[PDB]
């Protein structure tokens, strides 16, 4: 495994960048879904026709 | 219940609703996404393109 | 894809038997409570799959007041599940409210379709 | 002001996208040196440059 | 193009559900809301509610198959040792 | 009209990605389809760039993979991405097919969509097997002479088929060179059946975890499920990167780093881990002809599901007997896989023959009987008489 | 409704090859499109079966083609079918593009359909070039040297692009294995762009030789043009079989039976015959950068046609001057190919420079000027003013 | 793509010059005879491309009786071309019948379109 030293260094940049992208994606998803998540329905039965 | 009576949204609303402050906050979180994604796309296209350059054994016979 | 005529035929034999009713009905009541569709504000008749001609006929003949109410219970259940919560306990459907409102329309439509199949395969004697 | 901050960076998309790219150029350069510097110090006394010094002194 | 067969979904404006009357809906803009609201409360109390109602359907089947695997693995270790060489003859042949 | 709807090409994009009406209550299990399309793109792109440095000759195949790892710039990344990516392909696919089984996505209006997926599953197994032979390690060589030799059990012209498949008298240079040509082709057939997969889904749309109609509340796909799918894309990419840079050989077999030798046989011969459950089914039958029929039937019994289900409710959400037995079948599948990695000894032979029976009894006995029982309980529990 | 109209998959077949409404006036020139579909199928199937016996190493590439001819059963049939089939591919495509140029099929309603065809033309030229290099004869090695060395004329980044394309310092082993992998892939891109070709044709339908609307008289595709396409399908294989069994090397170059040698120049270096017209345009400009740019212009000027045609009538059926100058362009194209296979001599240098000017002046000068003159002649020839 | 307004502007100037009308018209009559559309039963106005918005309004406003005749001449030419023959010499369109019947409906539709464009780019002299 002659690439062992360089492979482990490159894995440190991947995980840090990908962990911060995953967390930033949860916030963006929750911001776009706020209107649907907090939505209220009421029902007034219509009078007979 | 009249349809003119809106339900209670108090426990999900911001208590200070500023347009400029509340927009700069949201755009700064999508800019951070677009900054890191643009950085990760550069490292992806460079990885594939560079594999098409001269290999180690070929470079030894220069 | 078992017909409701078959379910009713088996179910009635249990209810008219005094021995079987005392041993099977208590189990069915606990089965329904554990299913937990009432905690989403739904009756069982709202859960029946509707993408067949028999159930499209029955839903057409349902009165307007019942049809409007059913559409509200279904919309409310989709939004409650969206949030990964349950309804408040006072909004749950009671046992006395979980009645088979659509069943008579389903059985009437099923009896008509069976008689049509028995007349298309008719054979005249003598 | 938050109003002048919006009018300068977030009103036009030509400035919002251009700022994101300019911040990606800087992040790329600095992030590489920081990771290499930390990685090479966690492994002191084991790299070839350290070993090369022990056979020259 | 020619029209196709009848389906069970339509499009915006003719989706094909029942006729709706008497239902009102309200919603607020996300720019005036607080995302992440209540995450700490939900991370403990909602998670315990969901876990308690489903863990028996998953763990009882899991524990049945895990006991079977360990018992059958321990028996194999007994037959291929010096202590159980006599039984290995009868059971095998 | 908007240009995204009047244009001939943009209309297809709009109708499938932007404006597609989706049920509002679909949970995170509905994100596996988009992940499976990212896995297919990852495999194809990495495979093509590796194919610029590969030689399929039986005396050059093993050494060309080392030339990729050692001499090609970023070559080990491409190889570890491609090798681990195929293992993550089958993880997602296995749980993509388990969502449809739990929620009853195979029922009447979507029977054709279910059947096309079974075809895609068959083609993916063949593609992975063909690429594993292209390394020509000890497991690669010896795994091919126990799979291709299965067809010799056909009563008539069974031996003529294996000769035509081998190109000679055993696994040799003709076999390895033709297996690479087929490993290049089948992925493009898979891409064509995915489009047919999406075409059959667009008729009635997708289902929902409640099992009822979703025509009363819909939201467009764009800006709601585009951003919800980005959450699992970044999570899928993080876990794979952990397996590529920090543990690139955990899911492999160390015997495939020995060059293939037809004269020395390894102690234990097994396929990759995602083919182990079907391998254990094949070994259970003490006959060669019936064993290969039984192993192939294990993929074809998925097609009887729309007819053996007798419930008037679609899904397992509100059923307690069906929920319990669904996880008996799931943990039976794991036990089948573990038996396939074991030796042929005293206790493991009987265990495999029982777990094989439970596999087929679930589709043909348990589901029809349980579905009928729950139909009656739902009736006598509310109809007072 | 009929099952052929209600099914999800059959309805795409019915709408394209069964119930498609076609004009009743289209002649046999409207048969080249279906022939190009058969050519693409022939090339893919013969290439795949040949790829099971081929090695892309630069030390084994030439000998693997000789192995196919001699040792593989019916292997010479596959090779001569693939080599001659590619020559017939460009024959039909040249006539397919000249049909639409004569009948004004590029005009307003169908500009998108015309633009997709130009993309297919570019990809097919690249595919044929890449496969010629895979034989590794004396004309394929030295042809690849001149073609790939023209990218070095790009400013600043030119020299780096050549090294990235070669994979080294000259045309070597990395280049040959590079080109076989791309030769396998590009035909699948063509097949996907052919489907986009048919999608853009379906919006407005085909045109007719008269150049007027065809909405007043239509006949279905099935049983009227299915059997009319079968007439030219049988004639197509008859002429191909003549060249495959009785004259398989008439369209080739004898110098490609000498194995590639980087140390001996093969005297005159020329590409295959269908690329010769574009080779003469490149050599007519005494400047590498300008001469290279002009070579891709000759394919990109075809996009200017829908805007330099100032005629109110579609087609050349009733136009006197446009009919005459159309055949001047056609035979100008043939003379350009002859110059491309000639040496750099005293008369031939100026002959190719003037013929290059006529090629470009046709789109930009002749067509606009002629089409305006005929508009007036139609007017003043019947108005009493 | 060249507008009929521009075509008529050049043509009318030629037809009013005594010298220019003497050499251009005789070669224009021979050009039309060699074109050969009259031998299929067609007038020139039937050959104009109709897939533009301008020519769609002209065909809409054409009187009903003239529109029925045009449909017959177009269908007749498609059938004649299908057989690779010509019409009998007595069925050919004569010179006095090859009149520009649709020309006034095109020049009027084009003038209206030109005025609209000039009014969307109006500039008040403030
Ligand atoms: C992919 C297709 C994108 C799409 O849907 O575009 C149609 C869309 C038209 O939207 P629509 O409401 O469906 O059409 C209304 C009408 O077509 C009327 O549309 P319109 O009047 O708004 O169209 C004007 C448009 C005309 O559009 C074009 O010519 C498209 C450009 C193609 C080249 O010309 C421009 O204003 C484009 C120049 C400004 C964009 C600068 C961005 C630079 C890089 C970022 O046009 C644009 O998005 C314009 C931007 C062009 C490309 C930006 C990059
Ligand atoms: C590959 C990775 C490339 C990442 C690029 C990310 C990026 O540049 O996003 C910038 C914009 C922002 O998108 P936005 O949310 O619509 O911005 C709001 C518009 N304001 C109000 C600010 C004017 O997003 C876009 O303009 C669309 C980018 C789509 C990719
Ligand atoms: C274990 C993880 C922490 C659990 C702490 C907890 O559950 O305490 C309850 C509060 C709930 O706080 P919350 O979930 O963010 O809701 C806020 C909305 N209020 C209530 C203001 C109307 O939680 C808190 O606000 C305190 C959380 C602070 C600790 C964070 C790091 C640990
Ligand atoms: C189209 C096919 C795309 C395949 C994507 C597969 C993703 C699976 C996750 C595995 C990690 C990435 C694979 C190796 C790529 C790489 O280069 O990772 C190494 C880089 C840093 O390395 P470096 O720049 O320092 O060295 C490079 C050698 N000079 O890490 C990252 O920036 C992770 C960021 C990933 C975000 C990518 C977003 C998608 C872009 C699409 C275009
Ligand atoms: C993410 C989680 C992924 C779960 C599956 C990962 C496979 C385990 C490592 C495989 C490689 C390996 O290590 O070798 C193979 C391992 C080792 O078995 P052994 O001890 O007999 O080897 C002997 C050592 N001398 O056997 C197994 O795989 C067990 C079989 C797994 C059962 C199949 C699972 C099918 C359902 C999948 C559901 C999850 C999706
Ligand atoms: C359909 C036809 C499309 C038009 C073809 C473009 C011109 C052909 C190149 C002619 C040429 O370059 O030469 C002619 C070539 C090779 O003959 P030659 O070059 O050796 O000698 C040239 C002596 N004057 O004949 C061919 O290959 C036959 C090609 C088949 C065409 C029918
Ligand atoms: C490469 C392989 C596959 C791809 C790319 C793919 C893609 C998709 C996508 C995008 C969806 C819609 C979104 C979703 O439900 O997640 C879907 C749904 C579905 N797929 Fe697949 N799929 C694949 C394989 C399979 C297989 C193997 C099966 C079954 C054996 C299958 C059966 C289904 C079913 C039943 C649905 C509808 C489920 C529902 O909406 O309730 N698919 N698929
Ligand atoms: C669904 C798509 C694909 C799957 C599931 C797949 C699967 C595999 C697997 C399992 C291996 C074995 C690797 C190992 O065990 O180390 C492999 C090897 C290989 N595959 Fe693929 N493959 C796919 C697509 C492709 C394509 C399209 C190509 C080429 C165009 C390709 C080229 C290769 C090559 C060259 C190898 C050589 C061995 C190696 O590099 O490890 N693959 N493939
Ligand atoms: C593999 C390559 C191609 C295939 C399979 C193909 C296929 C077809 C087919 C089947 C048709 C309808 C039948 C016919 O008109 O004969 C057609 C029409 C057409 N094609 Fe192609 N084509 C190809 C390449 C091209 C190229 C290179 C061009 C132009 C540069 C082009 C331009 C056109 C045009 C303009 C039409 C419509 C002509 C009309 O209907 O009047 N195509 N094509
Ligand atoms: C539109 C599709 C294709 C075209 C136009 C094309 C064209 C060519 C040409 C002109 C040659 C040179 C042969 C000679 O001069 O003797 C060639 C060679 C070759 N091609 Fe293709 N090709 C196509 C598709 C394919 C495909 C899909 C494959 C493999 C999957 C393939 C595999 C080969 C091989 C192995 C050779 C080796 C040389 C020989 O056998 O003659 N081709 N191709
Ligand atoms: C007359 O009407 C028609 C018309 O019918 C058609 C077809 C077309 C053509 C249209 C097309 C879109 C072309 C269709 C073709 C493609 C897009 C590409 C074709 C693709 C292939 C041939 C790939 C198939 C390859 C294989 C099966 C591989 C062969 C290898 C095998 C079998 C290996 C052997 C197996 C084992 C296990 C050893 C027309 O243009 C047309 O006019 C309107
Ligand atoms: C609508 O709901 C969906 C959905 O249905 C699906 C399937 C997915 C997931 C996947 C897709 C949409 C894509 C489906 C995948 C395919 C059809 C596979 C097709 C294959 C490719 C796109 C890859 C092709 C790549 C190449 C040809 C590149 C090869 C490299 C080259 C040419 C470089 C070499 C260059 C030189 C110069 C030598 C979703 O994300 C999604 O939500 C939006």
């Amino acid at each position: 495994e002659p690439e062992h030293d360089e492979r482990k260094r490159l894995g440190l940049k991947t995980v840090i960048i990908l962990s911060s992208l995953y967390l930033l994606s949860i916030w963006v998803k929750k911001f776009k879904w706020a209107g649907i998540k907090t939505r209220k329905f009421v029902f007034n039965p219509p009078k007979p026709r | 219940k009249s349809t003119y009576r809106t339900p209670n949204f108090d426990d999900v609303l911001k208590e200070n609703n500023d347009a400029d402050k509340g927009r700069s906050y949201a755009y700064f979180m999508v800019g951070a996404m677009g900054l890191l994604s643009s950085a990760g796309a550069k490292s992806t296209v460079e990885t594939f393109i560079s594999s098409m350059t001269a290999t180690a054994d070929v470079l030894a016979m220069a | 894809p078992q017909s409701f005529t078959s379910i009713a035929r088996i179910g009635d034999y249990i209810l008219k038997s005094p021995v079987l009713s005392k041993l099977c009905v208590p189990v069915a009541n606990q089965f329904i409570n554990l299913a937990g569709y009432k905690k989403l504000g739904l009756k069982f008749d709202d859960l029946i799959a509707e993408e067949n001609p028999i159930m499209q006929t029955a839903l057409r003949r349902l009165p307007e007041d019942e049809s409007y109410a059913r559409a509200y219970r279904i919309i409310r259940a989709h939004q409650t599940e969206l949030t990964h919560h349950l309804l408040p306990r006072n909004e749950w459907i009671k046992a006395q409210e979980d009645v088979p409102y659509l069943l008579p329309y389903i059985l009437e439509a099923e009896a008509a379709a069976k008689e049509k199949d028995e007349l298309d395969n008719i054979e005249v004697s003598k | 002001s938050f109003s002048s901050l919006y009018k300068t960076f977030f009103k036009r998309n030509a400035v919002f996208v251009g700022t994101i790219f300019a911040g990606a150029f800087v992040f790329q350069t600095v992030f590489d040196t920081a990771i290499t510097s930390w990685y090479e110090n966690h492994n002191k006394g084991k790299l070839w440059k350290d070993v090369k010094a022990r056979i020259a002194a | 193009g020619p029209p196709s067969g009848k389906t069970y979904m339509g499009w915006w404006g003719h989706m094909g559900g029942p006729k709706q009357k008497g239902i009102t809906s309200y919603a607020v803009s996300p720019y005036a809301q607080k995302p992440l609201q209540g995450i700490f409360h939900n991370a403990v109390f909602n998670s315990f509610r969901r876990f308690k109602s489903q863990f028996l359907y998953v763990l009882i089947p899991a524990g049945i198959y895990w006991y079977w695997w360990k018992n059958g693995n321990e028996y194999n270790e007994f037959l291929y040792s010096k202590a159980g060489r006599e039984e290995l003859e009868r059971v095998n042949v | 009209m908007a240009f995204r709807k009047s244009n001939v090409y943009l209309s297809l994009v709009n109708s499938y990605i932007i404006d597609s009406p989706q049920p509002s209550s679909i949970n995170y299990w509905w994100n596996m389809g988009s992940l499976l399309g990212l896995c297919l793109v990852i495999q194809i792109v990495t495979g093509i760039f590796m194919a610029m440095h590969y030689s399929s000759n039986i005396e050059l195949a093993f050494s060309s993979v080392e030339h990729i790892m050692r001499d090609v710039h970023n070559g080990y990344i491409l190889r570890y991405l491609h090798a681990n990516g195929a293992s993550f392909f089958f993880m997602v696919m296995f749980m993509h097919m388990a969502k449809g089984l739990y929620y009853g996505s195979y029922r009447s209006p979507r029977v054709t969509l279910w059947n096309v997926g079974v075809i895609i599953f068959i083609l993916t197994i063949a593609t992975a097997f063909l690429g594993y032979c292209c390394v020509y390690g000890q497991m690669s060589h010896w795994g091919a002479t126990v799979i291709t030799n299965l067809f010799s059990a056909i009563p008539f012209v069974g031996n003529d088929i294996v000769s035509w498949l081998w190109g000679g008298f055993s696994v040799s240079n003709p076999t390895i060179q033709r297996f690479f040509a087929l490993h290049y082709l089948v992925p493009f057939i898979i891409a064509a059946m995915v489009i047919m997969h999406l075409m059959a889904l667009h008729i009635h749309g997708s289902s929902n975890p409640l099992g009822i109609t979703g025509n009363l509340d819909r939201i467009p796909m764009h800006s709601y499920f585009i951003f919800k799918d980005l959450v699992t894309v970044f999570l899928f990419m993080l876990i794979l990167a952990l397996f590529v840079f920090y543990s690139p050989n955990t899911l492999g077999h160390p015997d495939n780093y020995i060059p293939g030798n037809p004269l020395v046989t390894p102690a234990s011969i097994v396929p990759e881990w995602y083919l182990l459950p079907f391998y254990a089914i094949l070994r259970s039958i003490p006959d060669k002809l019936l064993g290969v029929i039984t192993m192939f039937a294990a993929i074809l019994v998925l097609l009887v599901l729309p007819f053996t289900d007798r419930s008037v409710v679609r899904g397992n959400t509100f059923k307690v007997l069906s929920k319990f037995f669904f996880f008996i079948f799931v943990f039976n599948f794991v036990l089948l896989g573990q038996i396939g990695a074991c030796h042929v000894e005293v206790p493991y032979v009987l265990m495999g023959q029982i777990a094989t029976f439970i596999y087929f009894a679930y589709f043909l006995i348990i589901v029809p009987v349980i579905s009928t029982i729950e139909n009656v309980l739902f009736y006598i529990g509310r109809v007072n008489k």
